[PDB]
């Protein structure tokens, strides 16, 4: 089916939190008694890159960002139907910019009246491969609408082992979604201590820390899986290959603070079966920006200056988006640069277990009876 | 729109005396007020920005404070070159709809 | 296959075509399967090749269905084919960049001979068609030489270079 | 670091179009915004408008939007002020005004609404 799904999140309806305001006006309360009917010996071809359900969540989040962070100047392109000097003049919009609170909330996409949602339960699932432990439900699990690049933040973890998912390997175009089985933490702060606005005619500085003794374990398992796909080549990580500032670096949000964290001291290491890092607090240098590029279409934007102080992001890291650099010049190597940017790929890593199906009840079969006439 | 009101029309001063000024807004406004100087036929040099931070080159003789509606200013040890027209220009509305202020001037006994 | 010509220094614009009119994923790969550009949602990712700072794209036309490839400061080393990967198609074009000039910079006289210089891309066969304002429509292969360079031979001769029914014009520095 | 250079003091009949230019140096033209303040003879400091160099946007007063427009030719680093539909009240002194913004190209923009750098003023008078 190609239907719409009503959301169902546990709101509050009293605080000035943005997601609590949005969830109260368009969401219902969560199901207090869920029922997961386990089917028998069934098999369903769960394709995940052709899932139309993720095309809906992406259009239900864009409608939230137009109710949350109103830009001061929303510069967006607009062309005129003239064959080819095509008339393409920008159309700016000036709106009030109030600094509002910002925090995601887990939502649940539920099936409408008359349809059902299937769900695989295999601990591997492979992506677009048919599983066997298919069970039906009515609402998905907790899904957070976190918007980020190069590192999938807050969310669900793998069941037993770090699995990799990609629509098609060896074609270096499709992004490789890597799901972790252990929550890698990350803390990002800037207390006060940097009220220095300009330098010559810092408040635009922040940092993050990653537990090196814990992060190497999860990275050590990723290379163990990637080498299973390429045993003779060499796994060599690298930084980004350039482009827009929202892709070259990490990018997440915390109360309107658009942290653009430089992730070069996290992917610089070359690899083999042994380590090449060192031998606790990896200082991930970040920077608050003001002129961004929207992820909800082409076009720049400009927000209000940052808050005075005490900006904290006690996050998690459940996924990882990695691209691949192949070719005829690939002399026994494997380059996995950080990618991401396509937010649909951010939610396909979350909505991979589900599928919306309808029940057709007719059926025709041959038999040995005959209508007496 | 908004309006900035000054209490005096001119300011009776003398060299070596302390001078104070105040700007009042028609509506509420935060600490986004800047004080400007003005000399005849010259460029209106910046004095304070944000009502509490001096520019690059403004001496310690010029200072001010205040928030909300009242915005004070103080001039310690009024020099000879400090006799110039002063101005109040508010900027706290997005889109920019701020207009102007009245302004004061130091006096000369004659 | 489509093919265009470069002028050793200017830009170029190789375009793809889309019909869904939705601004979807696409890429650009050379003859060695190396990424150059490509949409990633609504952002832009420059692929790891030898054309990092030269590759660019007109972002304002992606929602209409046109995904051009803007490459500035063309060189002869970039004469290679390119691949479009809009939906599932493999729209392929070919780039041929070369430069036509001479050797004697400014010191020239009256009654001297002239020589030309062409650095064609490796694996090509161009045809240089010279044209002069005096009517010296010199026809020949790649290399051309003129035996007369006088005061009457002044003016930048517009020698065009044709290959596969595709030609581009140039200029000639003549200082006497 | 930055400097300004106004245009020539030209008088025009009320009803025509007025153009005022301002060049600069010392810093890249797209690093910070620019404004316009109107100095009438004997009056205060009337705010004309404001233009961001990167985002070619402009905001004006509600009594001037049908007569002014600001462009920032970054290839020449010269802001222009096309003031058409000239009247008699518009006799004043026009001048550019700038204020630095820390690294707006990379995105560290500050939205400094005050004014620090000023030009010298061109004389505009109708007859
Ligand atoms: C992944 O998931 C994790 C969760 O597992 C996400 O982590 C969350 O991230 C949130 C934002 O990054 C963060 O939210 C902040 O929490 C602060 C602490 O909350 C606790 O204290 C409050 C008050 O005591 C309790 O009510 C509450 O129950 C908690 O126990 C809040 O204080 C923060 O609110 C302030 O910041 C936002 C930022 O925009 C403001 O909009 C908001 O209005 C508040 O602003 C005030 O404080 C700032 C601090 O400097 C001031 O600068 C500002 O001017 C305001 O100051 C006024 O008020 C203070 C009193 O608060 C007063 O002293 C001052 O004088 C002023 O009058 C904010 O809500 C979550 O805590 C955090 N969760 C966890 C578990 O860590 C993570 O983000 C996820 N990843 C992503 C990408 O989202
Ligand atoms: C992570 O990816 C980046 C992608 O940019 C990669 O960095 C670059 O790699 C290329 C590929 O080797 C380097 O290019 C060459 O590097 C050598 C060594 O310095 C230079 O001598 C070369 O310059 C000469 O050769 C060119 C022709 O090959 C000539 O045209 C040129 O004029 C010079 O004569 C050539 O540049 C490039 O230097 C690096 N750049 C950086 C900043 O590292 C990086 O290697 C990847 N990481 C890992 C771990 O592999
Ligand atoms: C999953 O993705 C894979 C890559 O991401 C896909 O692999 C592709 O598989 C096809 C089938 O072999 C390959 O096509 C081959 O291309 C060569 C090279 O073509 C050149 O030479 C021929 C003449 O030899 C010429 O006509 C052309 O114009 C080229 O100049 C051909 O010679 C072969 O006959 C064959 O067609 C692709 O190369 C390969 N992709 C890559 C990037 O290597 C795979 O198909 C995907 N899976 C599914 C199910 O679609
Ligand atoms: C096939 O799919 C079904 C989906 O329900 C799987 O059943 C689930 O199995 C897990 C064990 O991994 C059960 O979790 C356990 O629950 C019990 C009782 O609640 C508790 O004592 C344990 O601590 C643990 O939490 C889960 O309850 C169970 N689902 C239901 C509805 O009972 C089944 O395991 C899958 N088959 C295979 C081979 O994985
Ligand atoms: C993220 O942080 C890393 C920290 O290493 C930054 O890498 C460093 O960037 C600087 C600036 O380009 C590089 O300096 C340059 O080096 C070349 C020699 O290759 C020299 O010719 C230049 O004049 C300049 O000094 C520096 O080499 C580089 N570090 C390494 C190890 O390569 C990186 O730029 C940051 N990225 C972002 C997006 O913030
Ligand atoms: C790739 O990035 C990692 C990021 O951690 C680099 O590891 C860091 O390497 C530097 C080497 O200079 C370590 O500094 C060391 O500090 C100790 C104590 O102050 C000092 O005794 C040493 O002489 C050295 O200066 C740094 O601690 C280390 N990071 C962590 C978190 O331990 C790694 O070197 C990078 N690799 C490449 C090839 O760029
Ligand atoms: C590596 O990073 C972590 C966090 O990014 C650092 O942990 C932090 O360490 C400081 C220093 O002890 C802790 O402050 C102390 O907290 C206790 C408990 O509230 C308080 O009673 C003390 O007076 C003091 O303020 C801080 O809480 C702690 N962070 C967290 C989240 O617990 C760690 O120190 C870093 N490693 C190194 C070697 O610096
Ligand atoms: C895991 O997924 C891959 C594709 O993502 C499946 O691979 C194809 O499987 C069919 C039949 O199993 C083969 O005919 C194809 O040749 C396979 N293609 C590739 C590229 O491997 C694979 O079957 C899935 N695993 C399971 C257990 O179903
Ligand atoms: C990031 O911060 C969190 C808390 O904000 C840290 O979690 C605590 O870690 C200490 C060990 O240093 C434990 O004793 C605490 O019990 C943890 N908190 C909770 C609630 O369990 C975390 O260690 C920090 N990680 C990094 C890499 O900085
Ligand atoms: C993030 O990591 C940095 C780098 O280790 C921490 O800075 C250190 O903090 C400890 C205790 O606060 C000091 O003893 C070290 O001297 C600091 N290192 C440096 C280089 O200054 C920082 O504290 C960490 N963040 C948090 C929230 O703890
Ligand atoms: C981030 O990771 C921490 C653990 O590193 C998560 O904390 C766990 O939360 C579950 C949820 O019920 C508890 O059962 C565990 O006992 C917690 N462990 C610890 C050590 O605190 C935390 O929930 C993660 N954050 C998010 C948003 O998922
Ligand atoms: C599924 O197959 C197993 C294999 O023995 C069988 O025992 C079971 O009854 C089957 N399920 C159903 C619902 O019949
Ligand atoms: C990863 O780091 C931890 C310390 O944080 C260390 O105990 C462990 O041995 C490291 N992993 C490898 C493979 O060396
Ligand atoms: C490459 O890997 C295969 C196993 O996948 C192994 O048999 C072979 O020996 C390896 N090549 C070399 C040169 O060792
Ligand atoms: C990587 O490790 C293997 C042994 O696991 C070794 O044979 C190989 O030489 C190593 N690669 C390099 C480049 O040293």
């Amino acid at each position: 089916a190609t239907t719409t799904l009503f959301c169902a999140s546990d709101a509050k309806a009293y605080d000035t939190e943005v997601h609590n305001v949005w969830a109260t006006h368009a969401c219902v309360p969560t199901d207090p008694n869920p029922q997961e009917i386990v089917l028998g010996n069934v098999t369903e071809n769960f394709n995940m890159w052709k899932n139309n359900m993720v095309e809906q969540m992406h259009e239900d989040i864009i409608s939230l960002w137009d109710q949350s962070l109103k830009p001061c100047v929303k510069l967006t392109p607009l062309c005129v139907t003239l064959n080819c000097l095509i008339n393409c003049n920008t159309s700016v919009i000036t709106q009030a910019c109030p600094k509002v609170s910002f925090e995601p909330i887990p939502i649940h996409y539920c099936a409408p009246a008359g349809f059902a949602i299937l769900k695989c339960n295999s601990k591997t699932f492979n992506g677009s491969g048919p599983c066997t432990n298919v069970s039906t439900v009515q609402c998905t699990h907790g899904i957070r609408p976190v918007v980020s690049t190069q590192l999938l933040l807050n969310g669900s973890l793998a069941e037993e082992e770090i699995v990799i998912r990609s629509e098609n390997i060896t074609d270096n175009a499709k992004t490789i979604i890597v799901q972790l089985n252990e929550a890698v933490e990350i803390n990002c702060t800037r207390p006060n201590n940097n009220t220095r606005k300009s330098i010559h005619i810092n408040i635009r500085q922040a940092h993050c820390n990653i537990s090196k003794a814990r992060w190497n374990e999860t990275l050590g398992q990723i290379v163990a899986k990637l080498e299973e796909q390429f045993p003779n080549k060499t796994i060599i990580f690298n930084h980004s290959s350039g482009g827009d500032p929202e892709i070259v670096t990490h990018s997440f949000n915390c109360g309107g603070e658009f942290f653009y964290c430089n992730t070069t001291p996290l992917f610089n290491s070359t690899w083999n079966n042994t380590r090449t890092d060192d031998y606790q607090n990896i200082t991930l240098q970040c920077r608050i920006k003001q002129i961004i590029n929207m992820w909800q279409g082409v076009g720049k934007a400009m927000y209000a200056p940052p808050i005075r102080g005490q900006i904290r992001c006690s996050s998690n890291i459940t996924g990882l988006l990695l691209t691949r650099d192949g070719g005829r010049d690939q002399n026994g190597t494997e380059t996995f640069r950080p990618g991401g940017g396509n937010m649909r790929d951010n939610w396909r890593s979350e909505l991979y277990k589900y599928k919306v199906v309808k029940i057709e009840p007719l059926g025709i079969a041959p038999t040995a009876c005959k209508r007496r006439v | 729109e908004l309006e900035l009101t000054q209490s005096p029309a001119t300011l009776s001063v003398s060299p070596g005396e302390r001078a104070t000024l105040s700007c009042r807004a028609s509506e509420s406004v935060s600490s986004d007020l800047a004080w400007y100087q003005q000399k005849p036929g010259q460029a209106p040099r910046l004095l304070i920005y944000g009502a509490s931070t001096r520019a690059t080159g403004v001496p310690a003789r010029f200072s001010g404070s205040g928030s909300g509606a009242e915005f004070t200013l103080t001039i310690s040890s009024l020099q000879s070159e400090d006799f110039a027209v002063y101005y109040c220009q508010q900027y706290n509305n997005w889109p920019p709809r701020y207009t102007f202020g009245q302004g004061t001037r130091l006096e000369i006994k004659r | 296959k489509k093919v265009v010509l470069g002028k050793k220094g200017d830009t170029v614009e190789l375009t793809c075509t889309a019909s869904q009119k939705k601004s979807i994923q696409f890429h650009w790969k050379n003859s060695n399967q190396i990424k150059i550009l490509g949409n990633q949602g609504s952002f832009l990712t420059k692929g790891p090749s030898k054309l990092n700072d030269r590759a660019d794209s007109r972002r304002s036309l992606w929602d209409q269905g046109n995904f051009p490839l803007i490459i500035k400061n063309l060189k002869i080393e970039d004469s290679d084919t390119y691949i479009c990967e809009v939906e599932d198609q493999k729209e392929e074009v070919q780039l041929l960049v070369f430069g036509l000039t001479a050797n004697s910079d400014t010191h020239l006289l009256q009654g001297q001979s002239l020589t030309l210089t062409l650095e064609s891309p490796p694996g090509s066969s161009p045809s240089v068609q010279c044209r002069s304002p005096r009517g010296k429509n010199i026809q020949g292969g790649k290399t051309l030489s003129v035996s007369q360079l006088e005061l009457q031979d002044s003016g930048t001769w517009t020698c065009t270079v044709l290959q596969n029914q595709k030609k581009v014009e140039f200029k000639i520095d003549i200082v006497v | 670091q930055v400097q300004l250079l106004e245009s020539g003091a030209e008088v025009k009949k009320p009803g025509s179009s007025v153009k005022v230019s301002c060049k600069a140096s010392g810093d890249t033209f797209i690093r910070y915004s620019f404004t316009w303040v109107r100095q009438a003879p004997g009056q205060g400091l009337e705010w004309m408008g404001r233009i961001i160099t990167i985002l070619d946007v402009a905001h004006y007063a509600p009594h001037l939007q049908g007569r002014v427009t600001i462009t920032a030719d970054k290839s020449t680093s010269t802001v222009y002020l096309e003031l058409r539909n000239l009247r008699s009240d518009d006799t004043a002194v026009y001048f550019c005004a700038g204020v630095y913004e820390g690294e707006a190209d990379e995105g560290e923009y500050d939205n400094n609404g005050f004014l620090k750098h000023w030009g010298q003023g061109t004389l505009v008078t109708v007859t």
